[PDB]
Parts: structure tokens; C-alpha cells; sequence
């Protein structure tokens, strides 16, 4: 949260549509990481259909500048929440507040010419407590066109390359869930007929959390899809 | 040329203390003092979690139904963590938890050697009934700070920073001493704050063994 | 405009100091007797110089 | 692969290469001027204040 | 308002406070400003641009 | 071992010249067998050759008589 | 976990004497300014000499005066006199005698030797005399003392550089071990007036930061 703002923080966080603003008053039945439910008071239920209702949060996703967008709860169990109020925080907020930064505890002195024109200086504390750490989910394709002396494979095994760069791949050619892959490893292995497979970009480290694979009717499947 | 000694040591929090050196040689004072802290703040040994495995969780960016937090946030947790293992250099923990409620750090199941300075700290809370959660927390000594990023296998371990510093605050004073008849004696007065894993006269003592070791050279 | 306020602040005297009035033999013992804390760099004093 | 041994013979062939550091509007003929590298670990083109 | 503020607790009321220097361990000879101001982050990383 | 070159250049006084000069010099001394009056100090050929140019035994005249006397010695080695 | 990088004096290359330039790599990330900044303090302001403390002209008994065939003034007698380094024995403090008639320059080496207590520097010159009817004698106090005591701290008062050193300035720059990113090269610049060599006041100086450290060593 900033500690200095205007107040004009709580309106732009609520109205934007990247946090989860409660419909109707109730209290929170079950809080989860991934989901909120709502058990709406008596006055709020309509006669017919009334039910209760779920809050499906979003959970890590790209956005379009290849940031993280992920919604988590800020409302505790068995917490009376009233109507209009934020459930859960978007990328970038506090209680329903646009936090776009950290507040951090400068000073305004020359040191050294380390922050000579317009330089800062951070002290190490910042990068040792996260603080500034952000995630970046990039999505990365690898399509499968038939041009001409046949069509192209998806198989895991590639020529003239040794197994310790296929160790990541399934048997699927597909590389597990969770591979804690840097820059130069193998994400799908893919054979051009006589190797054009989809490789992580040099000098970028990640880790794949999602794979969907997309396949034209007409093929059956592949056992990974 | 009088020499310092330990003559005081002033426990007044859990965390924080305050200890005395004296008598000091005018403008050894701040001599001291500043090599002191800027050796106590760089290079004392700690110890801090590395790596988590949680039971169903393959990547730090994914969530388990019945915790109250993403998984990301849960390693944050363990990376604000404090323990003082006593002869092991390398210990390997672990943590089953059920029902509703937080989850403290007193539900590990803590070794002989094992010692957790703070067990009310929360590291995640269990809003279930029947969930269940079990961490394999590893933790090893070193020095500094070592990022994951640059330290050196399975789809199963979540790395996590570390920064192995017991110490978060270190504040020095000089001021004049209580001597029967002489002026220009200081006393120093380290006021330092750990989180608890680490014993102030210990800290002084091993300060000093490196900075003589250090002057060693010559 | 850092190298500049350094110089302007270092070059410059006030009508005060921790010691003014005295009298110095040589460049090298001005800046050991600031670096001491013995007398601020905005006295005014009479150094011997070549 | 980057072995342990490239970065030595890197420090050989950069000993006294000099590189042009230009900047985008190269107004006048000062906006291109060549330095001696010094390696150094990060990502930022370190450049003299004076210049 | 923002002197009484600061004035609430124990921060002097000018804003600038003693700092000292964190090598060399002595103080900077002037009263220097030190406070809280909102660091933003913008996405023009280094890494991006190499 | 070398910063600023204004010596070598008062040595040989068109600051044109003297970049030829001593290119002429450092490919005699990396690509030709040749090799350097002064003790090298692990610099690479360009800063050598400016170097015996600031030590005021090489220049444009010189390189041509020495390359000559050398081109006769050749000539005359053939037998 | 208790393992640190062990300096090592990689060279003591020195300009002419008294003058030397230590510099040891490679110290631990942040050690170079912590034993830079700490022997810098101890040689600054704590190092056993002895140096003139106070001297007694014969004829002058004020400051602002002026004794006739001197050319220069009493300010710059004092200057000179605060530049005489000197080296005494067990005695804590004698007084020397500075008897000198007749045209010509008066260099350290005519005062009363007194016997133990030696001149380091000779050569160095305190006054010219024009007139040969013109006479100078002093009796200047010599102490041993601890660091620098200026005379507004306190029969004329004389500065007393008691330290042998005369500048010492540190300086820390990067230096890369083969595999490790960043460390430290501490440069140390020191010159003494004589009395002592630079090499000798840096191990002096870690002795006396050694000595001091020793009631909470671990050994």
C-alpha cells in the first residue's frame, strides 16, 4: 500500500474489474486460495433461486504486456463481508487499493557518484527481501505445419542431439510441468523431414506452468494431448 | 594502551540486546564500533530453509485446494524463517498439518537439534476440514546471501533464497566511561538485533576472530 | 553538477571552525588534520604551500 | 556452452580493443567516442561520468 | 500539518535528520533528508534491452 | 600501458600519418615474423607499434628503408 | 562456513623512501573499506612518537613579533619547528638547545645532540640570518605523545605531530578471484616524515588493532 496516496486508490482498484468485488452481502463461507464462497444473509436472497454464490478467482495467467495478473484473497473465514467490498486483490493492490510500488525508505544525498545524473543507489536489503521481484509469464508456441516431403513430427527423439538435452522431455516430446528449464533447453521437440524443435530463447531462465496443446481434427491424438 | 572486555550484556528483548565494551582508548571508540557492525552485518554465519518439497505441489506458481495462500507465498513464509541447529551443518524437516486453523512453525516436528526461536510464526493458514499438507523444509548454514539463481534437481523441489544473517539492525554508541580518576576512556555500547538465532556474545566473539584473522596478513 | 557541488562545498570558507586560526605546514597535513576530525573543511587557516 | 576457460581468453582478445560507444542522435562528432572495455558482470554499459 | 504530524511522534519537525556514513562510520556534516517515498517499478527492464 | 598517444604523435606531427604508420608496423609485427624493438608487455600489436613509435625509432622513412634493405637481401638470397 | 578469503600483500612497490604504496588482494565483499577505514583511524590519530612540543625563544615572548635580522617570522619558525622529526629513547621528554650566530641558513644539524636523542633529518632548515651580529637561541621541548594535539587544544605552543605518519589514504577497488564476481583490492598510500618506515607503521598499526581484539578472540 502507498502510505501516502490521494483515496482515489480505492475507486480505481474496485472499478477496474481486476478484483473480485462481492455482489451481495453475506459472509465468507469457505475462503481458498482459488476460490471464495459467499453465504448471502437472509434480507439479500431473492425467494426463488437463491442459493448462494462462488467467486472463481484467477489464478496465474499472461497478460498482454507478458505480466503476471492473479487474484488472491484478502478475506479470512468466517468474515461478515457487506456489499460493494473487495474480496479478493488483484496484480497490483492492497484491501481494494491500487499499490503499484514499494514504499522504500529513501535519502536525498550525493554517495560517491553512484547516483551521479539521475542514478539510484539501492541497498541490498530491497533485492534480499523481494521487494521488487515481479514475475513474467511469456507464452512460447511451436506449430506444426506440413510443408511439402510430408508433414512434421513431434517426437522426442532428435538427431544428432544426446539425451542429457532430451532428460527434460516426456516420451511425448513434450516437457514436463514444473521443468526448471534455462536458456538453450528443449521445450517441445519437433522434427522437420530431412530437426527445427522449439527451444527457450537464449539467457532466459523459467519454469512451465501450463501446456495446451492444439490439435486440427483429422489427426487423432497424440498421448500427451 | 588498556584493553577492552565484555562487561555487560543487556538482554533486554527476546531478539534484541545490548552489549558493552569497555574501556576504550579515545577514538578507538568508533574504530571499533564501525568495524564491528559492518563485520556483524556482512558475515555472520546463520542458518536459513533452501529448498521445499511439498507433497503435491510441482512448481512455486500453482496452488493446493485447501490452503488460504498460493504456493508462492507459502515459500516467502519459509524464506522468513529462524532456527539454530546446534551440530548438524544440513538438516531436512518436515511438517504434516491437518483441519482448520494456521499453521505455525511450532507444527514441525522438530529434531533434537533443532530449535525454532519463534513457533508462533504463521506460515499458512488451512481453511478444510480434511486437507493436508506436508512439506519436506530443508535447512543448511552458509553465509551472506545466496540467491536460487545462483547457487550450483527433480520436478518435485521448490527452491527458495536464502539469507543466511541472523542479525537485521546493528547500532553502536560511544560515550565516556565510568573510570576512578581518567577522561578520554571510552565505553561501547553494540546495541544489535538478531532474530533470535544467534547469541550476542557469540556474534562479538566471532566478529573479533575475524577481524584479528583478517589483520593476520600483516 | 556533482563533481561541481563537491568542489564548490570542499573550496569554500565560512567565518567560523572547529579550528581557524591556526597555522599549517603543508597540504598533506590539512588533509590529515580534517580526515582526524580535528578542525572542518570550511576553516580558515594559513597553509605553507609550494 | 560457455566453459571456465573462454572467459580467460575473452580478457586476452579485450585487453586493449577499444569499442565506439554511440548514443541514438549522434548530433555532433563527440557522440561517438571509442573506450577501452573493462569486463564487468551485469547488463549495463558502465560510462564515465565526464563524458 | 505535516510538521505537527511528525511532531506526533518522536521525528524532528524540519524532515532532515543526522545521517552517518555507512563505510567510513563517521557523520555527514550536515543534517540530510531521509524519509519514505514510493518507489514505482517500470518494465523498461535491463534485461530486455541488452 | 597505453592511455593517450599525444607523445607519439609530437613524434610524428600529422596525427593521419601516424595511424598508417603504425598500421604498417603492427601487421609487419602480427602477420610477418617480425618482431618488436621494445620488450612487450603482454599489449597487443596496435599498442606496440605505438609504443616503439613513441620511442622515436620507427617511422614512415624507416619502415621503407628497412622494408627495402630487407627486399635487397631477399633479392639477393635467391643466388 | 568460517572460511574467508586470506589477503595476501601482493606487492609493496614503493616510491622514494617513505613513501611506500601497500596494496593486498583479494579481501572478502565489503573487508576492504572496514581494514582500510579502521587502519587509517589507528594511524591517523593513535601512533606512539615523539614530536616538539613547545619551544622557548630567548628573546621572543609573543607570538606577533619579530626578531631583527631574521627574515622570516615566528609563525614560520614554529612551522618549521612542528616539521622536525625526531626520535628519542626511553626518555619521555628532553629539551634540545638551539645556539646559532652569524649569516646563514640553519639547518637540524646545528642543535645540541644531546646524545641518545638522534635527528632523522638533518638537512631540514628552521632559519636564515642575515646580520651577522644577529645570534638565535632556543630551547624546544621534545614529548612523546599519542596522535596529533593542536595547540588551541592547550612559551609558545607548538603543534605536536606525535603520529610518524604524515598521510595515509586507502583506497578499495574491484578485483575478480577466478570464479567469484566481486571482491575487494585494498591500496593503501601512506608517507611518514621520516622517522619510521611506511611498511613498518602499516604492521604497527595492525599489532596495536591485534592487540586490542584479543580479550573476545575465539583463538
Amino acid at each position: 500500500k502507498p502510505l501516502v496516496g490521494t483515496g482515489m486508490e480505492r475507486a480505481v482498484a474496485v472499478d477496474s474489474g481486476v478484483t473480485a468485488v462481492a455482489k451481495r452481502g453475506g459472509v465468507v463461507q469457505y475462503v481458498d486460495a482459488s476460490r471464495i464462497v459467499i453465504k448471502v444473509n437472509e434480507d439479500e436472497m431473492y425467494p426463488g433461486e437463491a442459493g448462494i454464490d462462488i467467486y472463481n478467482l484467477t489464478k496465474y495467467t499472461r497478460s498482454n504486456q507478458n505480466t503476471c495478473i492473479n487474484q488472491m484473497p484478502c478475506v479470512s473465514l468466517g468474515e461478515p463481508v457487506e456489499r460493494g467490498d473487495v474480496l479478493a486483490d488483484g496484480p497490483s493492490t492492497d484491501l481494494g487499493e491500487l499499490a503499484l510500488g514499494q514504499n522504500m525508505r529513501v535519502a536525498f544525498m550525493p554517495w560517491n557518484g553512484y547516483n551521479f545524473e539521475d542514478s539510484i543507489l539501492v541497498s541490498e536489503r530491497v533485492v534480499q527481501e523481494d521487494r521488487f521481484t515481479t514475475i513474467h509469464i511469456q507464452e512460447l508456441a511451436c506449430v506444426s505445419r506440413d510443408t511439402k516431403l510430408g508433414p512434421e513430427e513431434i517426437t522426442a527423439d532428435i538427431p544428432n542431439v544426446g539425451e542429457a538435452a532430451l532428460s527434460k522431455l516426456d516420451e511425448s516430446g513434450i516437457v514436463y510441468i514444473g521443468a526448471e528449464v534455462t536458456g538453450g533447453d528443449i521445450l517441445v521437440g519437433k522434427v522437420t523431414p530431412k530437426d527445427s524443435s522449439l527451444r527457450v530463447p537464449n539467457g532466459v531462465s523459467g519454469t512451465v506452468i501450463d501446456v495446451q496443446v492444439f490439435t486440427r481434427d483429422g489427426v487423432e491424438k497424440d498421448k500427451r494431448a | 594502551f588498556l584493553k577492552p572486555r565484555l562487561v555487560d550484556i543487556e538482554q533486554v528483548s527476546s531478539t534484541h540486546a545490548k552489549v558493552t565494551l569497555e574501556p576504550l582508548e579515545r577514538g578507538f571508540g568508533h574504530t571499533l564500533g564501525n568495524a564491528l557492525r559492518r563485520i556483524l552485518l556482512s558475515s555472520m554465519p546463520g542458518c536459513a530453509v533452501t529448498e521445499v518439497e511439498i507433497d503435491g505441489v510441482l512448481h512455486e506458481y500453482s496452488t493446493k485446494e485447501g490452503v488460504q495462500e498460493d504456493i508462492l507465498e507459502i515459500l516467502l513464509n519459509l524464506k522468513g524463517l529462524a532456527v539454530r541447529v546446534q551440530g548438524k551443518d544440513e538438516v531436512i524437516l518436515t511438517l504434516n498439518k491437518s483441519g482448520i486453523g494456521p499453521v505455525t512453525a511450532a507444527d514441525i516436528t522438530h529434531d533434537g537439534d533443532v530449535e525454532i526461536v519463534k513457533p508462533q510464526h504463521v506460515i499458512c493458514h488451512l481453511t478444510d476440514e480434511n486437507a493436508s499438507i506436508s512439506m519436506r523444509i530443508k535447512v543448511q548454514r552458509g553465509r551472506g546471501y545466496v540467491p536460487a539463481s545462483t547457487r550450483i534437481r527433480p520436478i518435485g523441489r521448490l527452491l527458495v533464497d536464502a539469507c543466511y544473517s541472523p542479525v537485521e539492525r546493528i547500532a553502536y554508541n560511544v560515550e565516556a566511561a565510568r573510570v576512578e580518576q581518567r577522561t578520554d576512556l571510552d565505553k561501547l555500547v553494540i546495541e544489535m538485533e538478531t532474530n533470535g538465532t544467534i547469541d550476542p556474545e557469540e556474534a562479538i566473539r566471532r566478529a573479533a576472530t575475524i577481524l584479528a584473522e583478517q589483520l593476520e596478513a600483516f | 553538477q556533482d563533481v561541481v557541488l563537491g568542489l564548490y562545498y570542499m573550496t569554500r570558507d565560512c567565518v567560523n571552525a572547529k579550528g581557524e586560526g591556526m597555522v599549517l605546514t603543508g597540504p598533506k597535513e590539512a588533509e590529515r588534520l580534517y580526515r582526524s576530525g580535528l578542525a572542518s573543511l570550511h576553516a580558515r587557516v594559513k597553509v605553507r604551500i609550494t | 556452452r560457455e566453459e571456465a576457460v573462454v572467459w580467460d581468453i575473452l580478457d586476452e582478445v579485450i585487453r586493449e580493443h577499444p569499442v565506439l560507444l554511440n548514443r541514438a542522435p549522434t548530433l555532433h562528432r563527440l557522440g561517438i567516442q571509442a573506450f577501452e572495455p573493462v569486463l564487468i558482470e551485469g547488463k549495463a554499459i558502465q560510462l564515465h561520468p565526464l563524458v | 500539518e505535516i510538521k505537527e504530524l511528525l511532531k506526533l511522534g518522536d521525528l524532528p519537525t524540519s524532515g532532515q535528520i543526522r545521517l552517518y556514513d555507512g563505510r567510513t562510520g563517521e557523520q555527514f556534516e550536515r543534517p540530510v533528508t531521509v524519509g519514505y517515498m514510493y518507489m514505482l517499478k517500470l518494465n523498461h527492464l535491463v534485461d530486455d534491452k541488452m | 600501458a597505453r592511455v593517450t598517444v599525444q607523445d607519439a604523435v609530437e613524434k610524428i606531427g600529422n596525427r593521419f600519418d601516424l595511424v598508417l604508420v603504425a598500421a604498417r608496423r603492427a601487421r609487419q609485427m602480427q602477420v610477418g615474423g617480425k618482431d618488436p624493438l621494445v620488450p612487450e608487455e603482454n599489449d597487443k600489436t596496435t599498442v606496440i607499434a605505438l609504443r616503439e613509435i613513441e620511442e622515436g625509432l620507427i617511422n614512415n622513412q624507416i619502415l621503407d628503408v628497412r622494408e627495402r634493405q630487407e627486399q635487397q637481401e631477399q633479392e639477393a638470397a635467391e643466388l
